[PDB]
């Protein structure tokens, strides 16, 4: 479920 | 077990000046390096800024991060558990890119034993945590402009979600005339927020996925 801490 | 009301670990002496990452997306490195750094002055007394870039240019494939483009505070430790160590942050500076890694054991500030996860959005465990280990590693929904727009008080954002995009650092919790909060360490300099900090709403609901995915790591 985790997101990279990218889209940013 | 009783907890104290509030916690501010700046006031123990366990956290480092606020950094400013500039554009590139290195907040994880920052939380990890954070989190890592109060464990360093816990066991040795001293407070010792550690390298993000270290991670950012170091932890990368293997770990499942991409530097500038985003990572995972979790896996940054298991980086310094695997590499038997971290640079300072004046050995190994920020320069705010994508870096090959330049790791030197002469310049190890730190090193990190294990980390441990936290369950999902449970803020009681959370608080403990943050009372009795330190400060703890975390992601928020920063997506929202009232996050960077921020200026003081307790942050509260309707349109937040639990879907974490942006490393953190709880150093701290209390409560402002009775609205309880986290206080957060970000890495967006001292003109964010109150001198670099957030107070973010605490037991609403894992607001902005505070308590999404907690980490700390131990030395």
């Amino acid at each position: 479920a985790k997101h990279r801490m990218v889209m940013w | 077990r009783i907890l104290p009301d509030s916690v501010d670990w700046r006031e123990k002496g366990c956290v480092t000046e606020v950094k400013y990452q500039g554009s590139c997306g290195a907040c994880w490195a920052f939380s990890a390096v954070g989190a890592l750094e109060a464990q360093l002055k816990l066991k040795t007394g001293k407070l010792v800024s550690l390298s993000a870039q270290n991670l950012v240019d170091c932890s990368t494939e293997k770990y499942g991060n991409k530097g500038c483009n985003g990572g995972f505070m979790t896996t940054a430790f298991q980086y310094i558990i695997d590499n038997k160590g971290i640079d300072s942050d004046a050995s190994y500076p920020y320069k705010a890119m994508d870096q090959k890694c330049q790791y030197d054991s002469k310049y190890r500030a730190a090193t990190c034993s294990k980390y441990t996860e936290l369950p999902y959005g449970r803020e009681d465990v959370l608080k403990e945590a943050v009372a009795n280990k330190g400060p703890v590693s975390v992601g928020v929904d920063a997506r929202h402009p009232s996050f960077f727009l921020y200026r003081s008080g307790v942050y509260y954002e309707p349109s937040c979600t639990q879907n974490v995009n942006h490393g953190v650092l709880v150093v701290g919790y209390g409560d402002l005339n009775g609205k309880e909060y986290w206080l957060v360490k970000n890495s967006w300099g001292h003109n964010f927020g109150e001198e670099g900090y957030i107070r973010m709403a605490r037991n609403k609901g894992n607001h902005c996925g505070i308590a999404s995915f907690p980490s700390y790591p131990e030395i």
